[PDB]
């Protein structure tokens, strides 16, 4: 399902999908 | 961008994936 996500919602998001294999965050 | 987009917009856990290492 489609997601709205602010914030820190998106950090929390980013680490439930992508987890060990870790992620980059990068805002504009 | 991403972070733009899930915010001002919507989107899916599938395009988060991209940002995985
Ligand atoms: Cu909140």
């Amino acid at each position: 399902v489609n997601q709205h996500l602010c914030g820190s919602h998106l950090v929390e998001a980013l680490y439930l999908v992508c987890g060990e294999r870790g992620f980059f965050y990068t805002p504009k | 961008g991403i972070v733009e987009q899930c915010c001002a917009s919507v989107c899916s856990l599938y395009q988060l994936e991209n940002y995985c290492n």
